[PDB]
C-alpha cells in the first residue's frame, strides 16, 4: 500500500541482480538459430541403441511334497505401476514389513 | 446382561432417533448398559431386518449344505442364508434332533423503557442507517426523466 | 511439561455432577424422549396426572415410569373394547 | 469456403509414468533438451525429453502445483502452486532462491514476459497479480474478474496480459497503467484455456461452449470453432497451424487453426490400474521442434504423441 | 496473507478441494437449471471420503454419471494424499526424526484403517477364490498327521468330565493369569471393572464358574464381537485383541486344560520351542553345546560341510484354513472341544466404525492361540523334516528323548539334518554333509536353477555386524551349497499353507574355507569357531 | 484353474495389453542423477 | 499340470481317497444414473474391483397420456379414463383384463352402499382375476389421482403384489382404499349407470350386490398400455430383422 | 439432472472348490 512503515524481514534486499543465461547456457541468439528436429532424432536414435547289503534311499526322498517352488520367479513384476495405492507393490511391500 | 422390554422400547426410541453409527449418545440414556451392549442387542435381536419367520425347504437344504460344508464357522454362513448365526445355530441344532426470540425482545423493551426512563430524567464508530442512506448509489441517468 | 498434551480442563468449570443430579438429567432426559415418542406417533391415550403421572385413557391405567408406557402398546384389546 | 490444408494425424508412442498425483503442468526448455512436470506429489521433475528418463525430482512446494514456466532469457525455472507461494529456483545449484508472495489464494496459473523480465500470476482471489523478478515487488494487482482467474497469458504486442476466468469474460488489460482495455463476454461458461499464435496476430480462448478465434487487438470475434463439447483445460497451438484442445473427460481434438476444422479426436486409454474417471488432459505442450505433442494426462501419466508419417491424404482424406 | 504453516496443511488442502469441487460442478451443468445444488453433492462428496475411509461401499442409487465420475475421481485424489501422507510420517516415525505425539497418534490411525481395508480384501478374496490348499495337499497332510500320531502312540485328550481332580487348580491358575494384568490399581474404566468383578465372582463361587465354563464349551458356537487396536513399537505394529471377558474366563481354562493334557501326554515333541524347561540364553547355551558335542563336528579333512539355517515361515498365522484346522484338531482333543477351539477363530472383529467377518486367519489373542500355532508347527515339522527323521529325533514312545539327544551315533549319522529346533514360528535347522551329498545336491539345485555368469554371490546376505575376517567367505561352492541347501528346504513346503523366503532366512556355511559357523538365536548373534581352526 | 494365492493376485491388465506393443511403456523411480548435479552447468 | 504334482512318497489312503473323489467327480434401456458397481466397488474392497462405468437398465410402461376404457356392463356403457403416469400397474392390469377376457364376461367383484362397486374380476370375491403376468402385479397408489372421490377408479387389492384384475370405482372418498389399491385414475362416463349400480341394494357380508354388474364387453376408446406395447415391439422389430 | 439428499450414516457367492475340499477330507 506503500504508506505504511512496518517492514517485513523477508522483504528485505534480496538476489538484487539477475543472472542471464551465457554462451553455452542457451542464450536465445543461438536458440533461434538452431533446428531441434534432426538433433531430436539423432538424441532417440542413440536413446534406441543404448536402450539394447542294505540299500537305502535319498536323504531327502521321504518328504511329502516336492518341487513347491517352480513357478516362483518375480523378474518383470517388480516393474509393473499400478495407479492404485491400495493394490501398488510399494503399498503391499509397506504393509508387509511395517506390520507384524 | 438382561434386557428388558422398557429397555428394549428405550433403545428402539434412541436407534430411531440418533441414528445408527452412534452408540455411546444411545448408551448414555439406558442406566446400567454400556454401548457395546446395546449394538449388539440391535445388531442381534432389534433389528427389523431379522427374518423372524419360519425356515422354508430352501433355507434348510441350504443351511444343511453350508453346514456340512464349512463346519462351525457360523459368522461366515449366516450372511449366506440372509439369518443370524444364533437362529441358524439353533436351527440347525433342532434339525439334527429331528434327524436323531421473545427473550431478546424483552430485552429490547426494558431497554427502550429504560431510554425513555433516562430522556424522561459515544456511537462507537458506527453507521447510522436511519439518518442518511448508508451507501448511496444514485441511478444512471439516460435518455428521460424530469424529476418529482 | 507438555501443556498442549495435557488432559482438557477449563477454569471456572464447577466439575462433574453427582450420582443424583446425573439420575434426575437421565430421568429428565428420558421423560422428554418418551413425550418426543409420544407426539410423533400422535397417541391421544397419553395423559399426565395433576400429581404428574402418566395414564393411559384408553386402558384407564398408571405408569410409574415413562417406559411403562412406553412398553404399554393388552392395549390393542382394550382399544377395541373402548371403541364402542 | 476454402478446403482446409491436410495436417497428417498423430498417434501415441510413449507413456511415462512415476507421479504419484494428478500431472498438472508441462513447461518444456527452449534448448530442447529436457522438460519438466509440476503434479500433486507436491514435487517437481525434470524428465528427459528424447530418453524419457527421470533426470531429477525437486521438493520443496507443500501443496499441489498448478503451474511451472521455464525462463527463456535466465537460467530461472518458475513454479506456483496451491500453497499461495510463488517460487523462482535458481537451476544453477537446483535450489528455491525467490518467493513471490502476497496472494491471498491458491495461484493457478503463471506466464512470463519473453522480453521485460516480469512476472504474472493468476489466482483464486479474483487477482492477477504482476511481479518485477529482481525486487520480488507486486508492482500491480490487475483486479476487476469477479471469480477465480483460471489462466493467463502473456505477450510483447500489445496487449500484453490476457486473463480468462471462471466468470466467464476475458479481459485485456494495459501493462503500464494496470487498468483493463477490452472485455470479451461471449462465452457461457468458464474460460479455462487461452493460447495465442505464434504468428497470425490472432488467439482463441477455450470454454466447454465452444472455442473461440478472436483478432488482437481489439478483441474482435473471428470464428467459432464448435464440437468437442467437454471441460476443456488445455489450448495449445502448432507454428504449422494445428491447434490441439485438451479436455477433462480426456478426449482431445485436433484442428487447422485457420479453416477451424476438427480432422482428428484422439481418446487414449488409461494406466493399467485406473478408474474411467481418471481420464483427463491437464495440460499439454508441443516440443521445440513442433514434433512432439507432450500431454499430462490426469492418471499420473504424460503421453507423447508423434506424428504420423506413412500416412498420406487420399488415406486421410479432408471432409467437405 | 497468511502463509500455509504445519498446522494449517490438512484443512486448507481440504479447502482447496471444495473450492475445485466448485468449479467442476458450475460448468458441468448445463444451460437451464436454476436449483445447482452444490451443497449437496459436496455433502456427497464427504460422504463418499467418510464411507471410504471405513471401507464402506458407497453408492447413491440415482445419480448423475458425470457427478459420480466427479466424486470418485476427487475421492481418490484425496485417498491418495492420504495414504502418501501415511507412508512418508511412517519412514519418519522410524528413523526416529519427528517427535511428535500428534503426528504418531495420527499415523497409528492411519495404518490401522489401511490394514482393515487390506484385511477385508483378503477375507473377501479368500471366499471368493476359494480355499488356496487344494484337494490333495490338505488329505496328504491330514494323512501324515494321522500317521504320526499312530506311531507315537497317543492317547486323545478327551472332554474335561464332571468331577476332574484338578479343575479347581487350572481355575486358579487361570484367574491369576488373567488378574495378572489389572494389578496396576490404576483409576480404569467400566469394561475393566466388569472383568475384574466377574475373576472376584468366580473365584468367591468356583463351582458354578465351572459349571459355566462347561456349558459354554458344550453349547456356544456363536460369539460377540471383538476389539482390536495396535501398539506401535516405532518400526512395526502389533495388533491387540479385546475379547468379552467371560470369553476370556473360559478360553483361558480352556488354555490352562488344555496345555496340561499336552505336557501329561506328551503330544509335543522337545524340538518344540519356548518350552518351560529353560530360558531363551540358555536355549541359546543348549544349541551351541548340541552343535559342539557331535561326532566329527569340525573335520573338513574330507570335504564334510556344516550348514546352518534361519529362517521364518512368514505369513504362517494368516494361511491356517479352518475347516482343515477343525479337522486336524478333531485328531487331538473331543469333538465339542475342536468345534469351540474352530468356532471362537469366527468372529467379527470391529474397529470404530469397520466391522468383518475373520474367515481365514487366526486371531492371536485368543487364550488358546499359542495351543493351536504350536499345533500346527508340529504339523510343519513334519513336513520338513519326514516322518522317519521325526521318529527318529523323538526317539521311541516308551523311552523319549530330551531336545538336542538321539539313542545312538549311528542314529545321528543316519541323516544329513543333525538338529532341529523351531521357536514359534523360527525354524533353526542344523545340516553336516559329506563331499559326495553336498556335490549332488548342488548338482541337482544347478540343474534345476543354472548360473553360469555367478551371480549367486550378490543377492546372498551375510552378518554385517562382525568384521571383515569374522564374516563368510563367499567362495562358489560354498555360496552353491547354501541355496542348494535352501532351495530343498523352500521345496518342501507347499506355498499355500506357507513360504519360507530368502531376504528373511539366513544360510551360514562351515567348511575347510570358512572356519566360522554364524548364526542368530534370539536376540544373540553368536560365532562359532573351533579351536583347531 | 490351478488356483491363484492371494499374495500374486493379478488384478488390472498389463501396460502391453492395454497400450498395444507400439507404446514404450515407461517407469520411472529414483532421479538417475544426485541433487547436487545442476541442470544447465555453469561455465568455469 | 497333473493333480500328482507336488506329491511324492504318497501314502495309500491318500490314494484312495484321490481315486474315490475323482471316481465320484441396451440402447433405449439407458437409465442414465449407472450401476453402483463402480463407486462400491472403488470405496470398499469387499467386492471385486471393476474401473469401467456400466449403466443401469430401466421398461416401466413407458406410454402416451392416459388411457380410455369403455365397459358395457349391465348398468350400460361406462367409460373411464385410467392415468399411466399415476399408476402404469394398474392401468396395465386393467388393459390385460379388458384384454385376455379378465374382465370380459367376468362378474362384479363387489358393490358397496354408494361407497365403492368392483368389477373386472373373473371370480367376483373381490380381488380375483388375472393380470398380464399371470400372477398378481404390484401395487401403488398416487397421490395426484389416488382413490379417492366420485367414480375412482382403483386396481382393488388387500395391499402390495395383490391387484390383478379388480377393478373398483369408487363412489366416495375413503382413505381405505388409499396405499393399498393401485388407483388407475376416475371415470369419465357413465356416472349415472355406475351411481344407480352403487345405489341399488347390496349384501353387506361379502360386500356385493346381490345383482351383479357383469362387464358384457370391453372396448379400447384410448389404449396406453397396448400403445406402448406396441412402441416396445417396434423397438424390438428395429433391431430384429439381423439378430435372429 | 436431479440429485437427491445426501443420507449420512453419521449424522455373497461362495467357491464350489470349497465343498469338493470338504468331501475329501470325509472321504
Ligand atoms: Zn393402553
Amino acid at each position: 500500500s506503500q504508506l505504511s512503515k512496518q517492514y517485513s524481514s523477508r522483504d528485505l534486499p534480496s538476489h538484487t541482480k539477475i543472472k542471464y543465461r551465457q554462451t553455452t547456457q542457451d542464450a536465445p541468439e543461438e536458440v533461434r538459430n538452431r533446428d531441434f528436429r534432426r538433433e531430436l532424432e539423432e538424441r532417440e536414435r542413440a536413446a534406441a541403441r543404448e536402450k539394447n547289503f542294505k540299500v537305502k534311499r535319498r536323504w531327502d526322498d521321504d518328504v511329502v511334497f516336492k518341487n513347491c517352488a517352480k513357478g516362483v520367479d518375480d523378474q518383470k513384476k517388480d516393474k509393473r505401476f499400478v495407479n492404485d495405492t491400495l493394490r501398488s507393490e510399494f503399498h503391499k511391500k509397506f504393509m508387509e514389513k511395517y506390520i507384524k | 446382561g438382561v434386557w428388558r422390554n422398557t429397555e428394549d422400547e428405550i433403545l428402539k426410541a434412541a436407534v430411531m432417533k440418533y441414528g445408527k453409527n452412534q452408540w455411546s449418545r444411545i448408551a448414555s440414556l439406558l442406566h446400567r448398559k454400556s454401548a457395546k451392549q446395546c449394538k449388539a442387542r440391535w445388531y442381534e435381536w432389534l433389528d427389523p431386518s431379522i427374518k423372524k419367520t419360519e425356515w422354508s425347504r430352501e433355507e434348510e437344504e441350504k443351511l444343511l449344505h453350508l453346514a456340512k460344508l464349512m463346519p462351525t464357522q457360523w459368522r461366515t454362513i449366516a450372511p449366506i442364508i440372509g439369518r443370524t448365526a444364533a437362529q441358524c445355530l439353533e436351527h440347525y441344532e433342532f434339525l439334527l434332533d429331528k434327524a436323531a426470540k421473545a427473550r431478546e425482545k424483552q430485552l429490547e423493551e426494558a431497554r427502550r423503557l429504560a431510554a425513555l426512563q433516562k430522556r424522561r430524567e459515544k456511537r462507537k464508530r458506527g453507521v447510522d442507517y436511519n439518518a442518511e442512506i448508508p451507501f448511496e448509489k444514485k441511478p444512471a441517468l439516460g435518455f428521460y426523466d424530469t424529476s418529482e | 511439561m507438555d501443556f498442549q498434551h495435557r488432559p482438557g480442563g477449563k477454569t471456572g468449570s464447577g466439575g462433574v455432577a453427582s450420582s443424583s443430579e446425573s439420575n434426575r438429567d437421565r430421568r429428565e432426559r428420558l421423560r422428554q424422549l418418551a413425550l418426543e415418542t409420544i407426539d410423533i406417533n400422535k397417541d391421544p391415550y397419553f395423559m399426565k396426572n395433576h400429581l404428574g403421572s402418566y395414564e393411559c385413557k384408553l386402558c384407564l391405567t398408571l405408569h410409574n415410569n415413562e417406559g411403562s408406557y412406553l412398553a404399554h402398546t393388552k392395549h390393542q384389546t382394550n382399544l377395541a373394547r373402548r371403541a364402542a | 469456403m476454402p478446403k482446409p490444408q491436410w495436417h497428417p494425424p498423430w498417434k501415441l508412442y510413449r507413456v511415462i509414468s512415476g507421479h504419484l498425483g494428478w500431472v498438472r503442468c508441462i513447461a518444456v526448455e527452449p534448448g530442447n533438451q529436457w522438460f519438466v512436470t509440476g503434479s500433486a506429489d507436491r514435487t517437481i521433475k525434470i524428465w528427459d525429453l528424447a530418453s524419457g528418463k527421470l533426470k531429477l525430482s525437486l521438493t520443496g512446494h507443500i501443496s499441489t502445483v498448478r503451474g511451472v514456466i521455464v525462463s527463456t532469457r535466465s537460467p530461472y525455472l518458475f513454479s506456483c502452486g496451491e500453497d499461495k507461494q510463488v517460487k523462482c529456483w535458481d537451476l544453477e545449484y537446483n535450489k528455491v532462491i525467490r518467493h513471490y508472495h502476497g496472494h491471498l489464494s491458491a495461484v493457478y496459473g503463471l506466464d512470463l514476459h519473453p522480453t521485460i523480465d516480469v512476472l504474472v500470476t493468476c489466482s483464486r482471489d479474483s487477482t492477477a497479480r504482476i511481479w518485477d523478478v529482481r525486487t520480488k515487488a507486486s508492482v500491480h494487482t490487475l483486479s476487476g474478474h469477479t471469480n477465480a482467474v483460471a489462466t493467463v497469458r502473456c505477450q510483447a504486442a500489445e496487449p500484453q496480459i490476457i486473463t480468462g476466468s471462471h466468470d466467464t469474460t476475458i479481459r485485456l488489460w494495459d501493462l503500464v497503467a494496470g487498468k483493463t482495455r477490452v472485455t470479451l463476454t461471449n462465452h457461457k461458461k468458464s474460460v479455462r484455456a487461452v493460447v495465442l499464435h505464434p504468428r497470425h496476430y490472432t488467439f482463441a480462448s477455450g470454454s466447454p461452449d465452444n472455442i473461440k478465434q478472436w483478432k488482437f487487438p481489439d478483441g474482435s470475434f473471428i470464428q467459432n470453432l464448435s464440437g468437442h463439447n467437454a471441460i476443456i483445460n488445455t489450448l495449445t497451438v502448432n507454428s504449422d497451424g494445428v491447434l490441439v484442445s485438451g479436455a477433462d473427460n480426456g478426449t482431445m481434438h485436433l484442428w487447422d487453426w485457420r479453416t477451424g476444422y476438427n480432422f482428428q479426436r484422439v481418446h487414449a486409454a488409461v494406466q493399467p490400474g485406473s478408474l474411467d474417471s481418471e481420464s483427463g488432459i491437464f495440460a499439454c505442450a508441443f516440443d521445440q521442434s513442433e514434433s512432439r505433442l507432450l500431454t499430462a494426462e490426469a492418471d499420473k501419466t504424460i503421453k507423447v504423441y508423434r506424428e504420423d508419417d506413412t500416412a498420406t491424404e487420399e488415406t486421410h482424406p479432408v471432409s467437405w | 496473507a497468511k502463509t500455509v504453516t504445519k498446522q494449517r496443511v490438512e484443512s486448507h488442502f481440504d479447502l482447496e478441494l471444495r473450492a475445485a469441487v466448485m468449479h467442476d460442478i458450475l460448468d458441468m451443468m448445463p444451460e437451464g437449471i436454476k436449483q445447482n445444488k452444490a451443497r449437496t453433492i459436496l455433502q456427497h462428496l464427504s460422504e463418499a471420503w467418510r464411507c471410504w475411509k471405513a471401507n464402506i461401499p458407497w453408492k447413491v442409487p440415482g445419480l448423475p454419471t458425470p457427478i459420480e465420475n466427479m466424486i470418485l475421481r476427487y475421492v481418490k485424489a484425496k485417498a491418495d494424499w492420504w495414504t502418501n501422507t501415511a507412508h512418508y510420517n511412517r519412514e519418519r516415525i522410524r528413523r526416529g526424526a519427528t517427535v511428535d505425539k500428534t503426528v504418531c497418534k495420527k499415523n497409528l490411525g492411519r495404518l490401522t484403517r489401511l490394514y482393515l481395508k487390506a484385511e477385508q480384501e483378503r477375507q473377501h478374496n479368500y471366499l471368493k477364490d476359494g480355499p488356496y490348499i487344494t484337494a490333495e495337499e490338505a488329505v496328504a497332510v491330514y494323512t501324515t498327521t494321522v500317521h504320526w500320531l499312530e506311531s507315537r502312540r497317543f492317547s486323545p485328550i478327551p472332554f474335561p468330565p464332571l468331577s476332574y481332580k484338578h479343575d479347581t487348580k487350572l481355575l486358579i491358575l487361570a484367574l491369576e493369569r488373567l488378574k495378572e494384568a489389572y494389578s496396576v490399581k490404576s483409576r480404569l474404566n467400566q469394561s475393566q471393572r466388569e472383568e475384574l468383578g466377574l475373576i472376584e465372582q468366580a473365584y468367591d463361587n468356583p463351582h458354578e464358574a465351572l459349571s459355566r465354563i462347561k456349558r459354554h464349551l458344550l453349547t456356544q458356537r456363536a460369539f460377540k464381537e471383538v476389539g482390536i487396536e495396535f501398539m506401535d513399537l516405532y518400526s512395526h505394529l502389533v495388533p491387540v485383541y479385546d475379547v468379552e471377558p467371560l470369553e476370556k474366563i473360559t478360553d483361558a481354562y480352556l488354555d490352562q486344560y488344555l496345555w496340561y493334557e499336552a505336557d501329561k501326554r506328551r503330544l509335543f515333541p522337545p524340538w518344540i520351542k519356548p518350552a518351560d524347561t529353560e530360558p531363551p540364553p540358555l536355549l541359546v547355551y543348549k544349541w551351541c553345546q548340541g552343535i559342539n558335542n557331535l561326532q566329527d563336528v569340525w573335520e573338513t579333512s574330507e570335504g564334510e560341510c556344516n550348514v546352518m539355517l534361519e529362517s521364518r515361515f512368514e505369513k504362517m498365522y494368516e494361511k491356517i484354513d479352518l475347516t482343515l484346522l477343525n479337522r486336524l484338531l478333531r485328531l487331538i482333543v473331543d469333538h465339542n472341544i475342536a468345534d469351540y477351539m474352530t468356532a471362537k477363530n469366527n468372529v467379527v472383529i470391529n474397529y470404530k466404525d469397520m466391522n468383518h467377518t475373520n474367515s481365514y486367519g487366526i486371531i492371536r489373542g485368543l487364550q488358546f492361540a499359542s495351543f493351536i500355532v504350536q499345533y500346527y508347527g508340529l504339523v510343519m515339522d513334519l513336513l520338513v523334516l519326514g516322518l522317519h527323521r521325526a521318529s527318529e529325533m523323538a526317539g521311541p514312545p516308551q523311552m523319549p528323548n530330551d531336545f538336542l539327544s538321539f539313542q545312538d551315533i549311528a542314529t545321528e549319522a543316519a541323516h544329513p539334518i543333525r538338529l532341529f529346533c523351531r521357536y514359534i514360528d523360527r525354524i533353526h535347522i542344523f545340516f553336516r554333509f559329506t563331499a559326495d551329498e553336498a556335490r549332488d545336491l548342488i548338482q541337482r539345485y544347478l540343474t534345476e536353477h543354472p548360473d553360469p555368469n555367478n551371480e549367486n554371490i550378490v543377492g546372498y546376505n551375510n552378518k554385517k555386524c562382525w568384521p571383515r575376517d569374522a564374516r563368510m567367505r563367499l567362495m562358489k561352492h560354498d555360496v552353491n551349497l547354501g541355496r542348494a541347501v535352501f532351495w530343498d528346504i523352500k521345496n518342501r513346503l507347499p506355498r499355500s499353507v506357507t513360504t519360507v523366503q530368502w531376504e528373511n532366512s539366513f544360510v551360514s556355511v562351515y567348511s575347510k574355507d570358512n572356519p566360522n559357523l554364524l548364526f542368530n538365536m534370539c536376540g544373540f548373534e553368536c560365532r562359532i569357531l573351533p579351536k583347531c581352526r | 484353474m490351478e488356483v491363484v494365492l492371494h499374495e500374486d493376485k493379478k488384478y488390472y491388465p498389463t501396460a502391453e495389453e492395454v497400450y498395444g506393443p507400439e507404446v514404450e511403456t515407461i517407469v520411472q523411480e529414483e532421479d538417475t542423477q544426485p541433487l547436487t548435479e545442476p541442470i544447465i552447468k555453469p561455465v568455469k | 499340470q497333473d493333480p500328482s504334482y507336488y506329491l511324492k512318497n504318497t501314502n495309500a489312503e491318500t490314494r484312495e481317497t484321490l481315486q474315490e473323489l475323482y471316481k465320484e467327480f441396451d440402447k433405449l434401456n439407458a437409465a442414465h444414473y449407472s450401476t453402483g458397481k463402480v463407486s462400491a466397488s472403488f470405496t470398499s474392497t469387499a467386492m471385486v474391483p471393476e474401473t469401467t462405468h456400466e449403466a443401469a437398465a430401466i421398461r416401466y410402461q413407458f406410454v402416451k397420456k392416459k388411457g380410455y376404457v369403455r365397459l358395457h356392463t349391465n348398468k350400460g356403457d361406462l367409460n373411464l379414463e385410467l392415468h399411466c403416469d399415476l399408476t402404469p400397474k394398474t392401468c396395465e392390469n386393467f388393459i390385460r383384463l379388458c384384454k385376455k377376457h379378465y374382465y370380459d364376461g367376468t362378474i362384479f367383484h363387489r358393490s358397496i352402499r354408494n361407497f365403492v362397486i368392483q368389477g373386472g374380476d373373473p371370480t367376483g370375491t373381490g380381488t380375483g382375476g388375472e393380470s398380464y403376468w399371470g400372477k398378481p402385479f404390484k401395487d401403488e397408489f398416487r397421490p395426484n389421482l389416488s382413490h379417492t372421490g366420485r367414480g375412482i377408479l382403483s386396481m382393488a387389492n388387500s395391499g402390495p403384489n395383490s391387484n390383478r384384475s379388480q377393478f373398483f370405482i369408487t363412489f366416495r372418498s375413503c382413505a381405505y382404499l388409499d396405499k393399498k389399491h393401485t388407483i388407475f385414475g376416475r371415470v369419465v362416463g357413465g356416472f349415472d349407470v355406475l351411481t344407480a349400480m352403487e345405489n341399488v341394494e347390496s349384501d353387506p357380508k361379502t360386500d356385493r350386490p346381490k345383482e351383479e354388474i357383469r362387464i358384457d364387453a370391453t372396448t379400447v376408446f384410448v389404449d396406453p398400455y397396448e400403445e406402448a406395447d406396441a412402441q416396445i415391439a417396434q423397438e424390438r422389430k428395429t433391431q430384429l430383422k439381423v439378430a435372429p | 439432472w436431479k440429485i437427491p439428499p445426501c443420507i449420512s450414516n453419521w449424522k455373497v457367492h461362495i467357491n464350489e472348490n470349497f465343498a469338493k475340499l470338504a468331501e475329501a477330507l470325509y472321504i
